RNA sequence: GGAGGUCAACAUCAAGAACUGUGGGCCUUUGCCUAUAGAACUUAUAACGAACAUGGUUCUUGCCUUUUACCAGAAC
């Protein structure tokens, strides 16, 4: 098996740079479970709440546009639309509400959930919207006539984290029951079944670009290419569980939020850390509250937006300094699996 | 007869693929 | 072949004050400019209805133990 450890010590991975923390943007009375950004302009967030209101930010001086309230109880997730000026926010209160950017009026309501739904994601291409939750089904909803045209059977547990791809598998989840499956939507079952994780998989990501998506677990942080379904890389881990989401930007750095409060930035190609950070708690807060419960990238890629649970938003910019001098990381040590 | 017992699994399913040669385009 | 029918089907009826076809020129089909022919029905104290109901969501109220049923304004 020394082979593939040599196989390991010929490449020497793609260096990058450092990231540190441009902006703290307190202002949310509970926590901050979910983040998304406008996918055309960039010009502002929608962060979900435990306090159950959105607080759209601007992102170029961080102030607050306008607050959208209208869940009774906190939110789980929040996506914004491409080709539609829609937001499809989703809460524990059993609902997925639409949202009409231009008014700002709530237009349809779906429904036939049977408990929380913790995950909402837009396909690109059909009008559809992708729900999942506690249900442990994940329903594909008819934009226009809010018809829950597609029910997907499926795992044994709840369902965390759930994403659409234009081309085969159009949905890739992941659940509670320490699984990732890849769904033939049209014939309505699995493509694929990944096994390889030993826990609840809580975050995914899809890489803008090389079609595939990282996967998360407590301790190991693995990838997964699409299409053929295999195993594509591993990412190097000692115990930074849990892991609560992950981002990926456009220059193939996989940012991994962690519990413990560190902020875990990877390379996508190797698996190399190159880079660990500890956040600053807040003033009254508690050495427990320090976490990350979401994260983005903008439509760029050079900034950072981690919601955390000390009801705070930070904005975690990249180093124009970097280069040679003292980059180095962690260095591409590996040790024996 | 060991092509019976485990028939499923390999171990090539362990093993990560862009271990070899990152780059390797997807 | 004309008159009709308390007959049917298929079109069309809210918009750059707005329709459609065609001739010619430029870009490279779209689109812009130019020329020409025909425009039923509905519209300016604005609309097919010289009339006039109900429902859904979201807010503001009003009754006020709670829910249907409700009180009277708004937006969609
Ligand atoms: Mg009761």
């Amino acid at each position: 098996i020394v082979n593939r450890y040599e196989k390991l010590l010929s490449q020497r991975p793609e260096w990058h740079a450092p990231w540190k923390l441009s902006r703290v943007i307190n202002g949310h009375l509970g926590w901050v479970r979910c983040v998304a950004i406008d996918p055309v302009d960039n010009e502002w967030f929608i962060t979900g709440s435990n306090d159950t209101t959105m607080k759209v930010w601007d992102l170029a001086t961080g102030k607050l546009k306008t607050t959208l309230a209208g869940h009774v109880m906190t939110v789980r997730d929040v996506a914004v639309s491409d080709r539609h000026p829609y937001l499809f926010s989703v809460s524990e209160d059993k609902t997925v509400k639409c949202w009409d950017l231009e008014k700002n009026q709530i237009i349809r309501d779906y429904y036939g959930h049977l408990s929380g739904v913790r995950t909402v994601s837009i396909h690109p291409t059909l009008d559809l919207i992708a729900t999942a939750g506690r249900d442990s089904v994940i329903k594909l909803w008819d934009m226009r006539t809010r018809i829950p045209v597609i029910t997907l059977v499926g795992h044994k547990g709840p369902i965390n984290q759930v994403q659409c791809t234009p081309v085969d598998p159009q949905v890739v989840s992941s659940s509670t029951d320490a699984t990732v499956r890849l769904w033939d939507v049209v014939a309505g079952k699995t493509m694929k079944v990944l096994t390889h994780h030993k826990r609840s998989v809580r975050a995914t990501a899809l890489h803008p670009k090389e079609f595939s998506v990282a996967s998360a677990c407590t301790d190991d942080i693995r990838s997964w290419g699409l299409a053929e379904g295999s195993l594509l890389t591993n990412f190097e881990s000692e115990k930074t569980g849990i892991i609560n989401t992950l981002s990926i930007n456009q220059d193939d750095v996989l940012f991994a939020g962690g519990d413990n409060g560190v902020l875990s930035f990877y390379d996508y190609k190797s698996g190399h850390k190159y880079q660990s950070l500890a956040t600053r708690e807040m003033v009254g807060s508690l050495e427990g509250e320090r976490s990350v419960l979401c994260s983005t990238f903008d439509k760029t890629g050079l900034r950072l937006i981690t919601g955390e649970a000390d009801k705070s938003i930070k904005i975690w910019k990249q180093d124009e300094t970097a280069t040679k001098e003292s980059e180095p990381g962690l260095a591409w040590n590996p040790n024996l699996s | 007869l060991t092509d019976q017992i485990a028939k499923n699994v390999k171990l090539d399913d362990f093993i990560p693929k862009r271990q070899s040669n990152f780059e390797l385009s997807v």
